[PDB]
Parts: structure tokens; C-alpha cells; sequence
């Protein structure tokens, strides 16, 4: 089948459906997934107690 | 001598109801031979799920003898005059007719009406045009044309009386009884749904005389002079795709719902076909034609032919268009066919229309050059306007029409219609009917 309208609009449609959750975690909970660690300006003299990536 | 004179000085066309309501109409020239004729208000679609295919079945045993004078000697009788015996059946009209010499005019009559009041429905004759009809079926399904508008019907009125092919179902013919052919005889072929109509050098008066003598059958209830309206047909935007990449061209069919015989529009209508026209790899007027979408069908090599039409109907309609083309070359036919439909509704230029009427002038003068094709638009316009309407007519109605109108009318039955479309053949290139549906707007 033609990509267009068929997929365009499938995409457009899964577009909104995942931008969803992003902004409601984007805005209403910013820092869910970050290190309350890195609200603390670099410093070479306190290594932290666990360094992990993201 | 103006065309608009020329046309003044036809002779008018004659009718009288007789008592059973048959209706006796006619056109005299000074002309020695003739073409007289009944048209029935008959056919597939007053046919049902049960008898559908008899009234063709019927046609072909129409000419098979009656029960005065059998086969043989009806066949001698008729050859041996040398008048030629034809008819047809199509959705919702069917008609026997006869060309001889004005000489035998009545004789003639008398013949009709023995035909269609007495047909013979020998039990013997029937089971061979049984075998008959079935073969002329394999025939006719080798015809990629008619396969196609056949498809159209069965999908644009899906589900409804217009749905049916007039030859019929497979079974139906396969199983269809002496009684229900005659059933169907005697239940549709009645005088107040007749018409005999004739032209030539024929007396008005010396036909209704030889028509009050053989139309008898008079009607005791009232049901039996009354016309039966029909249930109406549902259009329905839909498509149908038969594909087979083993036939060599592909045929498509596109339509939205058309007004009906009534109208005033169908005239319009028919002045816009004229626009788009038609074409076909043997016109010599190559890119220098005057239709858009010819031309570019020849610029580009779009197609092997194409052609508009207005099948209209008692109720409904179909206007649309139809093309043969390669495999490759089907997308780009049908983006540039539905590109002129909008061209129509928004952009229509007088001098497009000026011609378009020429053309379509020409065109209805054309429809009358003969008797038979003279008594059969005498059978028809009966039939269907109730009356007759003269060239004198139809050109007023024609030369009514202008840019601005054109427009309208197109507009109010094209723009963003969902349209019916049969596709047959090699159709891969062609696809999906949203595509196709939003071609349906925007020039």
C-alpha cells in the first residue's frame, strides 16, 4: 500500500501516543531519571560513593 | 436554409394512447422504407434474485415462433418480405423492432404484437437456447469492456435491483422454467409500460388503425393499467478490483451517482463529457486534438482509448469514464483523467463549452440518422420523459448552457463525491481508493 496516507498517518498517530508519557514525565516529573548527584558542581576531591552511567 | 430553420421544418411526432393505455407514436418522412417498433419498460432490474436473466432469456425466444404461426414458418414469413427482425434488453428497457418497406407497415405491427403477446415458449426450444445463452456468457466474459461496467454496476448500486448483469446468474439460466419465462411475459410485457413507435413513410393514422386491431387485451383492475414505481438503488462509494496479470491491458471504470432521465442537468452533464471526450490510438488528430486529456494521452502515451459517459436511469445514474491501458502507464492515465473532472468543476472556460455544445449538437442529430435509430429515440423519450423532445429542443437546452453552468453541475455531482470504481486486468499500478478518493478535490 502507499506509505502516504496509510503510514504518515499510522506514524503520526504513534508520534502522540509516545509523546504522551514523554512530556507527562518531562513536566511533571523532570528529574525521575536523573542523579540527584549532578546538582553538585564537579569537584576532584569527594569521589562520589556510586559512579554509574545513565 | 439555417440549421435553425432545418430544424423548425421537422415533422412532428404523433401520439395516441389507445385504450389499454399502449402508447402509439411515430415520425413520417417521405421515406420507402421503415422501422417500427415496441419498446418495453422492462428488464434486469425488474428482475429479482429468482428470475433474474429471463427477460433475456425471453429475448432469445422472442423470435423462436409464437403459438399462431411456429418457427419455421415465422422465420419464412418475415425473410421472405425481406424485413429485418432485431431487439435487445438492458437494465430497465427492452424492445423488439422491425426495418421493411413502409408497403408492409401493418403487417409488420401485426407480427410485433404477436411477438410479444404470444411467444411460443416451446419446451423443446428452451432447453437449447439454454445451451445457447451459456455459451454467448463465455463469449461475452472474454469482453473486458462489458466485463467492467458490469463490475461497475455491481459495486456502485451493490446490493440492489441495478446490481444484476441483464444476461444473468449462471444458475439462473441454468434452472429458469417455462413457467417463469412466462410468468415474467405476462407480468411485464403490458401495454401501458409499451410503446409502439415507427418512422419512415408511415401514416400515423393507418398504424394506430393496424394497432387498435391487433393490441387488444384489455385490463379489468386497476392494477393492471397502473405503472409500477420502482424501489429505489443504492449508490455506494466502493471499489472492485479483478486482477489478473495474465490479461495484456488493464480496463478501469470510475463514477459517482448520476440524476436520471428527469433531470434538466443531464443535459449539462452531457455538454461536459463533451469537453473531456474521448479517445483512441486510431484518431489522426494525434496532440493537436482538442481534449486535454487526449492530448496528454498522447504526449505521454497514457492509453490505448478511453471514454466518458452519462448512463442515466429512471431513478439514478452513472457518470463517469473508462480506460484501457498497459500495466505501467495506468497511475498516470487515471491522476490526469480525475485532473480534468477538476478542471470541470473549477476552471471550465467558454471557449470549451462553445465547442463542447458543437460537438454535442452534432452529436444528437447524429442519434437520428436513419428510422431505426429515429423510432428508437421516439421508444425511448416516450418511455422515459413521457413525451417526445425535438432537435428544436434539445438545442435551446443546449445553447442555454455556459461556462458558469457547467461548473455548477459538475461541481454538485463530482467534487468530493466517494466515487464507485471496477478495475480489471493488470491493475497493480493502480491502487488504493483513498489515493483515488482525494482526486476528488483540489483542481
Amino acid at each position: 500500500i502507499p506509505f502516504h496516507p496509510y503510514y504518515s498517518f499510522k506514524d503520526i498517530l504513534g508520534l502522540t501516543l509516545m509523546l504522551t508519557p514523554f512530556l507527562t514525565l518531562a513536566l511533571f516529573s523532570p528529574n525521575l531519571l536523573g542523579d540527584p548527584e549532578n546538582f553538585t558542581p564537579a569537584n576532584p576531591l569527594v569521589t562520589p560513593p556510586h559512579i554509574k552511567p545513565e | 436554409a439555417t440549421y435553425a430553420q432545418t430544424l423548425q421544418n421537422i415533422p412532428e411526432t404523433n401520439v395516441t394512447t389507445l385504450d389499454n393505455g399502449l402508447r402509439v407514436a411515430s415520425e413520417e418522412s417521405s421515406q420507402p422504407t421503415c422501422t417500427v417498433g415496441v419498446w418495453i419498460g422492462a428488464g434486469s432490474r425488474y428482475e429479482n434474485e429468482k428470475n433474474n436473466g429471463a427477460g433475456y432469456f425471453v429475448e432469445h425466444l422472442a423470435f423462436k415462433g409464437t403459438k399462431k404461426r411456429p418457427c419455421a414458418a415465422f422465420e419464412k414469413e418475415v425473410e421472405s418480405m425481406g424485413a429485418h427482425f432485431n431487439g435487445y434488453t438492458s437494465r430497465e428497457q427492452t424492445a423488439f423492432y422491425i426495418k421493411a418497406l413502409s408497403k408492409d407497415m401493418p403487417k409488420v405491427v401485426e407480427l410485433l404484437a404477436d411477438v410479444v403477446q404470444n411467444c411460443a415458449l416451446e419446451e423443446s426450444q428452451i432447453e437449447k437456447e439454454r445451451g445457447v445463452i451459456l455459451q454467448e456468457l463465455k463469449e461475452m466474459d472474454n469482453d473486458m469492456t462489458n466485463v467492467t461496467f458490469d463490475y461497475l454496476h455491481a459495486t456502485a448500486f451493490q446490493g440492489t435491483a441495478l446490481a444484476r448483469t441483464v444476461e444473468g446468474t449462471t444458475e439462473n439460466i441454468k434452472h429458469l422454467t417455462r413457467a417463469d419465462l412466462a410468468s415474467y411475459i405476462d407480468t411485464h410485457f403490458k401495454a401501458p409500460r409499451m410503446v409502439l413507435a415507427a418512422a419512415g413513410g408511415i401514416s400515423h393514422k393507418e398504424l394506430v388503425d393496424a394497432a387498435r386491431q391487433h393490441f387488444s387485451g384489455v385490463s379489468f383492475t386497476y392494477k393492471e393499467d397502473a405503472v409500477p414505481i420502482l424501489p429505489r438503488c443504492r449508490f455506494t462509494g466502493s471499489e472492485i478490483r479483478a486482477r489478473d496479470d495474465a490479461l495484456p491491458v488493464a480496463h478501469v471504470a470510475l463514477a459517482v451517482e448520476g440524476p436520471g432521465w428527469a433531470d434538466p442537468d443531464n443535459v449539462v452533464l452531457h455538454v461536459a463529457n463533451a469537453i473531456i471526450g474521448r479517445y483512441d490510438r486510431t484518431f489522426g488528430g494525434g496532440k493537436h486534438l482538442s481534449s486535454r486529456l487526449a492530448a496528454l494521452a498522447v504526449e505521454h502515451k497514457l492509453c490505448h482509448s478511453f471514454q466518458t459517459f452519462n448512463t442515466s436511469y429512471s431513478d439514478t445514474g452513472l457518470f463517469g469514464f473508462h480506460f484501457v491501458a498497459d500495466p505501467l502507464s495506468i497511475d498516470d492515465m487515471m491522476f490526469c483523467a480525475q485532473g480534468e473532472w477538476m478542471r470541470l468543476c473549477t476552471s471550465t472556460t467558454e471557449s470549451e463549452v462553445k465547442r463542447a455544445k458543437n460537438h454535442l449538437r452534432s452529436a444528437m442529430v447524429a442519434q437520428l440518422d436513419g428510422t431505426t435509430p429515429v423510432c428508437e429515440t421516439i421508444g425511448s423519450h416516450l418511455l422515459n420523459y413521457g413525451r417526445r423532445i425535438s432537435l428544436e429542443e434539445w438545442d435551446s437546452r443546449i445553447s442555454a448552457v455556459d461556462a458558469r453552468m457547467v461548473r455548477d453541475v459538475c461541481s454538485k455531482y463530482i467534487y468530493d463525491k466517494c466515487p464507485a470504481l471496477a478495475a480489471v486486468g493488470p491493475i497493480e499500478q493502480l491502487l488504493d481508493y483513498n489515493r483515488i478518493r482525494s482526486g476528488m478535490y483540489w483542481i
